[PDB]
């Protein structure tokens, strides 16, 4: 679950 | 026995960049090394063999590097088409360690969901349970929540969840909410509705019905 | 031209038996190595099995594995084999069969060396879930379009067991503005899906839109299509 910029 | 990590662990870019990613191995395994792609749903696909040299008949968008204990691999200019996991697989052992696999979104600009809300069926309502589905459609980022009410009246603990991986053509994401009650008590309220915050709205977009 | 398929997955009690085959086309299959490759539901590539090519035995095992499937061949009827017993919980997983990109022996200083390069071509995998629970075929409802221009609508798939259900639009005719999500375990213990697509809103009178469901734990087809 990464988090975009 | 030989441990095979992978650098970063997801990552997300813009269309048009060179992407470079990183394998390491524990022990020296010298250029046995090979670079696999999964697209999300589909198989695994081998894009380099023996560190360095492209995969016959896959195209020339990608190149790669490395020797002993550190392997690079590189997408020339990403796409749309290229979101995955990208693995690195060592074979100078008889136990073909893959690495842990590197997660490949790309960043588009902004996109607000378009929301749908469909009542449970007819059919379902023979076997006493109703099922009320809320759409979230073709946005961006990722981050989006949803709340059910029933008679303006919270839900928590009978709705679940599901998001789609990020689209190959638009990039963008899409989730569908579960709502399941039973048809007695779902007879017993009037207006059912899914609010939606996401990222590109101001204020919470609810979209509802009512039974008849 | 170089083609991979397998066959022989499902459901299986747990401590039960199942034998998984591959077949091969398109290169001459006794002069390659193969693999049995996993990928369990929420994990990563697996290694499982390999057998040598050309002529004489070599065979070679993971330790998660190792001492309870046996990987065989026939290189006449160009096959591979899985024999699984004893199966476990964790064994539950999508299983490739792959083509080494070499893998047949030398003899080299007095002894037989095989040379395996890793996989090169993969087939789409086949399903093995193993688990005591009954498998379950699903009823499928309707997600009307509303008359209230894009227009959504879709297929609701529901209290299945076990995985995999694939859902097709319009028998393939129809993929563009297709959605079909991640399932979702319920406290029922039974799985749920959805499927939806976008479509213009004039269509809605006009064309014809049918999902085409299949839970082949089930052998269950279902075709149903969705009117506003």
């Amino acid at each position: 679950h990464h988090h975009h910029h | 026995a030989i441990r095979m990590t992978q650098s970063p662990s997801s990552l997300s870019a813009s269309v048009g960049d060179r992407v470079t990613i990183t394998c390491q191995a524990s022990q020296d395994i010298k250029k046995s090394l090979n670079w696999y792609r999964q697209k999300p749903g589909k198989a695994p696909e081998l894009l380099i063999h023996d560190a360095s040299i492209l995969q016959t008949g896959v195209p020339s968008a990608f190149t790669a590097s490395g020797s002993g204990t550190h392997f690079s691999f590189v997408i020339n200019k990403l796409q749309p088409e290229d979101v995955g996991t990208y693995f690195c697989q060592e074979y100078e052992n008889l136990q073909f360690t893959f690495g842990p696999g590197t997660k490949v979104e790309i960043k588009r600009t902004v996109a607000a969901p378009s929301v749908f809300i469909f009542p449970p069926s007819d059919e379902q309502l023979k076997s006493g349970t109703a099922s009320v589905v809320c759409l979230l459609n073709n946005f961006y980022p990722r981050e989006a929540k949803v709340q059910w009410k029933v008679d303006n009246a919270l839900q928590s603990g009978n709705s679940q969840e599901s998001v789609t991986e990020q689209d190959s053509k638009d990039s963008t994401y899409s989730l569908s909410s579960t709502l399941t009650l039973s048809k007695a008590d779902y007879e017993k309220h009037k207006v059912y509705a899914c609010e939606v915050t996401h990222q590109g709205l101001s204020s919470p977009v609810t979209k509802s019905f009512n039974r008849g | 031209q170089v083609q991979l398929v397998e066959s022989g997955g499902g459901v299986v009690q747990p401590g039960g038996s199942l034998r998984l085959s591959c077949a091969a086309s398109g290169f001459a299959f006794k002069d390659f190595g193969m693999h049995w490759v996993r990928q369990a539901p929420g994990k990563g590539l697996e290694w499982v099995a390999v057998i040598g090519g050309g002529h004489g035995q070599h065979q070679s095992y993971s330790e998660s594995v190792k001492g309870r499937f046996a990987i065989t061949r026939d290189n006449e009827k160009n096959k591979l084999y899985l024999h699984m017993d004893r199966l476990r919980t964790e064994d539950t997983a999508v299983y490739y069969c792959a083509k080494d990109r070499l893998g047949r022996p030398w003899n080299i200083g007095g002894r037989l060396v095989y040379y395996y390069y890793g996989m090169d071509v993969w087939g789409q995998g086949t399903t093995v879930t193993v688990s005591s629970a009954s498998t379950k075929g699903p009823s499928v409802f309707p997600l009307a379009p509303s008359s209230k221009g894009t227009a959504a609508l879709g297929c609701l798939v529901k209290d299945y067991f076990p995985e995999p259900v694939t859902v097709s639009w319009n028998s393939g005719a129809l993929t563009s503005g297709v959605h079909t999500f991640p399932a979702v375990l319920q406290s029922s213990g039974l799985y749920s899906l959805s499927s939806v697509v976008t479509v213009p809103s004039s269509s809605l009178g006009t064309q014809t839109y049918i999902c085409n469901v299949n839970h082949k734990p089930s052998n269950t087809k279902v075709d149903k299509k969705v009117e506003p």
